[PDB]
């Protein structure tokens, strides 16, 4: 991260252990479901490029999609040489945004000019993207294979599908219309009439509550 | 269809 | 968090991994049981929106009871628009304070103006009523059915009667009536008979002791 | 607890995670056991009302205990408002300082006035009383069944009678007297006779290396 | 009826 | 501890929870083995006795202990009112340095004066003289009782025999005299022989060097 | 009423 | 680290102790698994040369890998006192100084804090992952040739099996290449190996991994 | 340790709780194997003899080796009040091992002009006690020390250098053993393909050469 | 040949 | 007769 | 004849 010295210049403090152990843990036991992107985020505020590509190199396993996330970062970066080409510092191109090209002291200088060019938060959503490609391709099954089981509780049930829902990661309005016609549409054939008793516009608290005995 | 992202909740 | 920076200026505190650790350990292995709350609010004391979203988005399993409190805290902004119309810092609008059109530096403008709109302490009151929804629904009884075994210590009862009453959450005067007819009513019979021995409307101190042999 | 921030003002400081984490786990664990309330205080000091309630709220099992305690609370509190009556801020009433009807920065403003009105003291009084209750109360043993066994170190026996003396807290006068008889007469025969020889001026000390070898 | 809360101490 | 505030006074710094969990868990696991004193001084630096009380009342073992260092204390507090006759703050009595009588401000007060009257290091002396006497107490044999066995390590009996001599705590002319002579005489007759053949001028190294395969 | 629990200190 | 202190010197910054039982941990159970590099030098941001030896020596096993690193770290100071032949505002570093076995710590922070600043911590820490890399290479259990899929292992867990595999023997990246576009090929099993050839020359390993994620 | 306090003056910073309980785990758990010396002057980085001797007072096993330390420490302390004829109070030895001096002497010294530095003196002392004592815990000598008959070469090297540096002879006796031990003792498998090698062959070599044996 | 070093992002 | 106390090292 | 010390790396 970035922190003011006490002689007032910008100065990177290090990324501490107990965060990178977070990271690698997060990571190695959590194998990209989507929770591990949240806290990615949240575990890499204010972070460097150097950083980022310190908690991208500590973790161990996935290496598949290491290289995916390697090869996507490859890809937003030449994405940005395409809309950003060269021209009171020397402009970031894609590879110094990953931080391949830039020196630590040139991510501050970016991340600390005014106006910043946040070369932290650009290389961050890069980064996500392709963390957003990998914990959708890692999702076990798709959720029109989420169907509830006989005398399988409907909060569990939904516990599936909206964790399903969540990793496919489709558009709003795509999540409103499997939220309307499959959730009811896939649950039990006991709990599916209570459902459909409800109506179209059943709200989901309105639909556990319904379906909690059963 | 690009992926959506994963935050439920903030700016997304 | 905010945090004054050295220069004085209003300065985001990222909220800590180990306070993050320790929400997510707190949701997964309590699973709403009543502790969530109270401990949710301590260790988001100060967040901003952008801190509260961490923490919301943070949590891996209950995607259900996350929906019903994404459900709750969507209708507390359209209730909040409703009742602050569009006209210094610009107004915030409910999807401000839920933190989703903001920025984090909306956000601590808000949290740091004079007077303050306290976005983040006003969205803690959405979360915490959404998860006042979930903790009762996730309630496993109704207080109706938590009666006394045969040779069950009178506190272990005791415990799971107002274990369950809290979460049920009644109002304070429906409290009162069951923790006077149900407690006793409940007990088993060696411990029934002692309460209605006492004279009625024991403290719950002298009934604990008087049932302590039983 | 209360700091004074950069701009010279009484500013709060949260009761941090770490510090719920250990109080939580003391009370789960130690179930009442008499060093819950020396390490509530220490773990309680400097606290605002707000602090002390956050502590109790975040406790999980025992809602017994938690509602005796509630209620030597609110009799505390309608002593204090009997003692002292209604008539800088307000003079708080009971349920100010019980932090029910105060804001935080009402409670801020009894502390730090001069002279303070140290409700969080006040209010950290009442909790301990009534803690001191359930401690009492959660006693398995009275000191009275505390009793050696023929082939019990007198050394285990000393600390199972002095952790039940402190557990059941009597008067020092009848603690005195328990102390002196009780723990000779409650002595196997092998130690009972050794003790017996040491005569009424007994010292701790001097009963436990005479027995040293028994 | 509206969940009434699980603070047991405090304001609520 | 003592800290100097923002505004330059003098305040408490609160005796923090992972100091507490360590002393607790220092006391209850090492049963008042020897290490246990140093650990105890080391983790009460600075301590008013406010701090050193938090610590004594909160272990929660040992009852029995911590009346043997309840008796002591006020044997060296009474000592306290004897050497130095009652009559910047009042001259505190023996009752005061043990916090008994005194406020934490008062024992600021005293901490910090010019020059000092340091009670918080008085009664940690009072403490240590008490521990002192429990760590002897509770040590399992005397020094006379350790001998080696005819199939036991040199250095496993030498470990056994300064384990036991620092417990012991006799003045250092004894500790002189034992290490001297008894360790000798109190070896197997085969390091014993190697032992004298050494004659009395070796130190521990040559000792167990000379013996290292026996 | 009971005692208190502190063996050190002012209780 | 270096850090200046409240008379505004450049004072050395203790490594603590959290960040040594990190390291400690880290290699006694990582066994120079490729991840042992990246950590290292996440714990070692900032280090003067003392505080490099400092994590080095206190490492208790893989004492052979020590002195493979030992022997490294010789031959790249013996490099640099080749490269930079000794003089005839401050003394200039031999790689005996560089490594921290001939200099003081306030050499060290001397160097690391002049004008322009001499990095005997950056230095030295490239010439130590010089020798952890030749480690990881060597304490790699397999080459990538003898990694191939079961007939009925998923193409994703034979990937991860490949690319940790690619990882640590650290091969050029030509050859890098070579083998992700060939052997990753050629080595699935059967049924995979055929969607793999269909997609032909041009294909992502996402795309790979998608076609082959139901076989 | 030495801190600055807000007043401007030279302060004593406690050694912290956490660095104590690293200490004593990592004697009790290692037993003096070689690692202890090198996490013994990490973690004790700017300690005053007061902080060193916390440290050495809180170790609650090995008491022979703690007597083989403290009898190292007298000696070295004897060989300083030599060094060192008796003329800020200039230190004797019991003054550096901090038995006869406050900790205001202490931290005086440390940051006197020139200073004394009796922190880093009288580490110097402590180490030189903890080298004897981890000689003296190495469980085996390097003559004893044989690859098993089915060992992994890797394995035995990592014995043969662990043992080695426990037992740490001078430089030239490391040369002949390295060099002649380390073959001689290695197994019937490992010894002709270390044989093939050539006496010169680097320790990378050697354990490439037997890789897969 | 030297190992190329294992760092799969940034410029080792 | 009172015990010397149990620190090795130091003043105690 | 006194042990040559145990750090591998520095200046010992």
């Amino acid at each position: 991260p970035i922190v003011q010295n006490l002689q007032g210049q910008m100065v990177h403090q290090a990324i501490s252990p107990r965060t990178l152990n977070a990271w690698v843990k997060v990571v190695e036991e959590k194998a990209f479901s989507p929770e591990v992107i949240p806290m990615f985020s949240a575990l890499s505020e204010g972070a460097t490029p150097q950083d980022l590509n310190t908690m991208l190199n500590t973790v161990g396993g996935h290496q598949a999609a290491m290289q995916m996330l390697k090869e996507t970062i490859n890809e937003e970066a030449a994405e940005w040489d395409r809309l950003h080409p060269v021209h009171q510092m020397r402009e970031p191109r894609g590879s110094d945004i990953a931080g391949t090209t830039s020196t630590l002291q040139e991510q501050i200088g970016w991340m600390t000019h005014n106006p910043p060019i946040p070369v932290g938060e650009i290389y961050k959503r890069w980064i996500i993207l392709g963390l957003n490609k990998i914990v959708r391709m890692y999702s076990p099954t798709s959720i029109l294979d989420i169907r509830q089981g006989p005398k399988e509780p409907f909060r569990d049930y939904v516990d599936r599908f909206y964790k399903t829902l969540r990793a496919e990661q489709a558009s709003q309005e795509v999540k409103n219309w499997m939220t309307e016609t499959l959730l009811v549409q896939n649950a039990n054939p006991d709990c599916k009439t209570i459902l459909k008793a409800l109506g179209p516009g059943a709200t989901l608290e309105e639909m556990m509550t319904a379906c909690q005995g059963v | 269809n690009s992926p959506s992202g994963v935050f439920t909740f903030g700016a997304n």
